[PDB]
C-alpha cells in the first residue's frame, strides 16, 4: 500500500479537515527544496496516494501543509502561514510512514506514525 | 405595579401546532446573557406524524473574537399542560454551536401575520425573571402591518420587556 | 426499532516516543450517575492498529457525561520507562444533540499527552 | 510555589485568562479534599495554591474549567474540563508545573517537574 | 530613541525544559531567501530571551528553526523529525510580543504562539 | 613513536565472508562518543546469493536517563577496493533506534576463535582517529583461549586502542 499518508484534523470544530492544501519537497544536492508530491485532502481528513513504493527514496522530505488557506477560507484570521513537517525517510529499511496534523488557529501539533 | 412574575404571563388560548408551521422570520429580539443568535434568523416550523412540534432555524452567528458563521439549528418540542407552552431540546448540526433546553412559550400569535415568542432562562426568587429572551416573528420580512405593531408593543410590554428588543437585520448573510 | 451496527464510539492511543499504534492498553469508560458517581459502563483493550472499536451499541450510548479513562501509566512501566501521570482522563457530554458518532483519540508521552475528539453529524 | 500551573489558549494564542482551576487531594477512604482553589490570571498563571508545608504526599487531581471557558466564547466544547491526575512528593522535595494547552475539541497537557 | 520575541521549549518525555535546545531565527528577503536574523540556545529553564530588540524587528516573513534532532540524538533515540519549524508574518500592525512555544517527543510535536500588545 | 594514522592500520588479509558468516559474541567494546550498545551484545553474520555480507544483532541499549530496551540491530555491508574493509548501512526493527552508515573494517579474524572490528567515524587532519569504536568477538562467551588473548592485545595496541576497551557482560537480559 502507501509509503505516504497524510491526515488533518480541525481542533475548533471536531472534525476532519477537509480539502487541505499539502505539498511535499526533498531536499536536493544544492540544499534547494524540489517539488515532490502534491494534493488535498479528502472526506475524512485524509491524502492517500501520494507516491508509490519505488519513486519514494532515501532523502531528506518536507512536508507543507495549508493551514493558513484552510484557516481563513472559514473566516479565521490564523498565525502560521503553513504548517512543515521536515523529516528524513526510507534511510531504514522499507516502511509505510503516516504523517497526522492536529490545527488550531495559533497552534498545531503533528505525529508519525512508521510502521516496521 | 406591574406584575413580573412569569408564571402571571398570558399565553396563546388553544395554541394550534399546524396553523402555526412554515416559515417565520425574526424581526426583532431581546438577547439573553450569553447571545447566540446575531441576525439574519429564519425558522421553519412542522408538526410530526406523531403530532409533536418541531423547527430548523438558520442564522449568522458571531463566535470567539469576531469569527461569523451560518448556524444551521434544529429544535424539538415536548408538550405540556398548556397547550402555548414547550420545552424546547435544540442543538447546531455542527456540534460546535451550542446545544441546550428551553421553555419555549408562545405569547401570542395570529398566524399569519405575528408571532412573539417567550423563553425564561433563569428565575428570581420572588418569580421575576432572571435571564431571558424573547423573538418577534413575522410571515412578511419587510415588517408588520400598524395592527400587528400595535398587539405586538403591548406583548412586549406585559413580559416586562418594553424597549429592550435588538431588531434583527436580513441582508441575505445566508444565502446557499 | 432494530438499526444497524457501526460504532457510536471508537478510542485510539498512539505512542509519541516510538512513533507507532499504542497496542493494549487500558480504556475503561464510566457515565456519572444521579448521585454523581460514576458508574462502570464500558471496557476494553487496544487492538494492533492502536484502536479500540465496538465498545458499545447505538442504544445503550445514551445522553449523559462519560469518563473515559486510560492507563497510560500501565503502559509506560510495561515498558520499562516511570510515567508522570497516573492515567489520562477525558470527560465530555455525549448524544445531546442528534445522533452522532464518536472518536476519542490520544496521543501519549511519559509527562504529557494530549487528547482530541472527532464527533461525525 | 510548590505548585504552579499555567493555561494557553491555542486558538486567540494567549493566556486563557480566568480559567477556573480546583485542586483535590485524595482521601484515605478514595474520595478528594479540596486541597487548594484559584483563577489563572492576566498572564494564564495560578501562583499561591499551597505551601511546601501542606503539600504533603499522595495522589492528586488538578481540574481545569475549560468548558467555562469555552461557553463565555459562544461555542459548545466538546469536553467538561481537564484532569492532570499524578503522584507528588514521593521521594520528598519537588516543584511541580502543570502546563494545558485549550482548543474546543482537543487539550493537551505536560509536568514540568525539577529539584 | 525586555524582547520581542520569546521561545519557550519543552521536553514531553522527561517532564523539563528542554535545556541546551539550539534555536536559530531567519527573516524574509525580497528574493526569497532566509537572513539568519538571530541565533541563540535555550537556558536552564528552556527559554531564549535576548533574541532581538524592537527596533531591528522589522516587519516581514519570520522563520524559528528548533533543533530537536541533537536534543533526541544525544538521548540515544534516532527522533523523526529534522527540526521544528514555525513560520509566521510579524508587525504588519504596529508592534507585538511573541512567544513561541513548542513541545517536544521523538515522533511528535505541538507548537503555539502566545501574542501581546 | 606508534604510527597512529588510521590509513596505516593493517586489515585482514583475503577476508572471506563466507568462513566469517554465523554467531559472533561480543566479548570487549571501546565506546564511540555518543555510545548505543550497551552489553549483552550478539551479532549474527551472513552472506547473500549476490555474496554480499549482512548482519543482525542484539543488545540492551539505555535509552534517555534510564530506559533500558533489546535492540533488534540489522546491518549490509558494501564491499571496496579492499576485502576486509566496509561501508555498514545500520538501523533497528524499531525506528526509533539508532541508524547511521559506518565505516566496518576486520582488523583481524580466525573466523573459529576471534574477530577484531574496527570503525572510524570521524578523523583529525594528521589522518589519527577522533571518534572510533572496536570490537572484540568470539565464538565461545565464555571467552578466549590465551593463543587468541595474546593477538587480540596486540591487535588492540595497534590500533592505538590500548587499555580502552570496556568488557561486555553478557547475563541473558536479552530472552523471552
Ligand atoms: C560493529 C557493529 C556491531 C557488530 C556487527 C553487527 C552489525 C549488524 C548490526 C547493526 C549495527 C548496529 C551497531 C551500531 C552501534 C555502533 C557502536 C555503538 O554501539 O555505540
Ligand atoms: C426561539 C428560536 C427560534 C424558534 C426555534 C427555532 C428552532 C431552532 C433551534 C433552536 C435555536 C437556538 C435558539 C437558542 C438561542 C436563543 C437566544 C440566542 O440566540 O442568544
Amino acid at each position: 500500500k502507501c509509503p505516504l499518508m497524510v491526515k488533518v484534523l480541525d481542533a475548533v470544530r471536531g472534525s476532519p479537515a477537509i480539502n487541505v492544501a499539502v505539498h511535499v519537497f526533498r531536499k536536493a544536492a544544492d540544499d534547494t527544496w524540489e517539488p515532490f508530491a502534491s494534493g488535498k485532502t479528502s472526506e475524512s481528513g485524509e491524502l492517500h496516494g501520494l507516491t508509490t513504493e519505488e519513486e519514494f527514496v532515501e532523502g531528506i522530505y518536507k512536508v507543507e501543509i495549508d493551514t493558513k488557506s484552510y484557516w481563513k477560507a472559514l473566516g479565521i484570521s490564523p498565525f502560521h502561514e503553513h504548517a512543515e513537517v521536515v523529516f528524513t525517510a526510507n534511510d531504514s529499511g522499507p516502511r509505510r510512514y503516516t504523517i497526522a496534523a492536529l490545527l488550531s488557529p495559533y497552534s498545531y501539533s503533528t505525529t508519525a506514525v512508521v510502521t516496521n | 405595579e406591574r406584575d413580573c412574575r412569569v408564571s402571571s404571563f398570558r399565553v396563546k388560548e388553544n395554541f394550534d401546532k399546524a396553523r402555526f408551521s412554515g416559515t417565520w422570520y425574526a424581526m426583532a429580539k431581546k438577547d439573553p446573557e450569553g447571545l447566540f443568535l446575531q441576525d439574519n434568523i429564519v425558522a421553519e416550523f412542522s408538526v410530526d406524524e406523531t403530532g409533536q412540534m418541531s423547527a430548523t432555524a438558520k442564522g449568522r452567528v458571531r463566535l470567539l473574537n469576531n469569527w461569523d458563521v451560518c448556524a444551521d439549528m434544529v429544535g424539538t418540542f415536548t408538550d405540556t399542560e398548556d397547550p402555548a407552552k414547550f420545552k424546547m431540546k435544540y442543538w447546531g448540526v455542527a456540534s460546535f454551536l451550542q446545544k441546550g433546553n428551553d421553555d419555549h412559550w408562545i405569547v401570542d400569535t395570529d398566524y399569519d401575520t405575528y408571532a412573539v415568542q417567550y423563553s425564561c432562562r433563569l428565575l428570581n426568587l420572588d418569580g421575576t425573571c432572571a435571564d431571558s429572551y424573547s423573538f418577534v416573528f413575522s410571515r412578511d420580512p419587510n415588517g408588520l402591518p400598524p395592527e400587528a405593531q400595535k398587539i405586538v408593543r403591548q406583548r412586549q410590554e406585559e413580559l416586562c420587556l418594553a424597549r429592550q428588543y435588538r431588531l434583527i437585520v436580513h441582508n441575505g448573510y445566508c444565502d446557499g
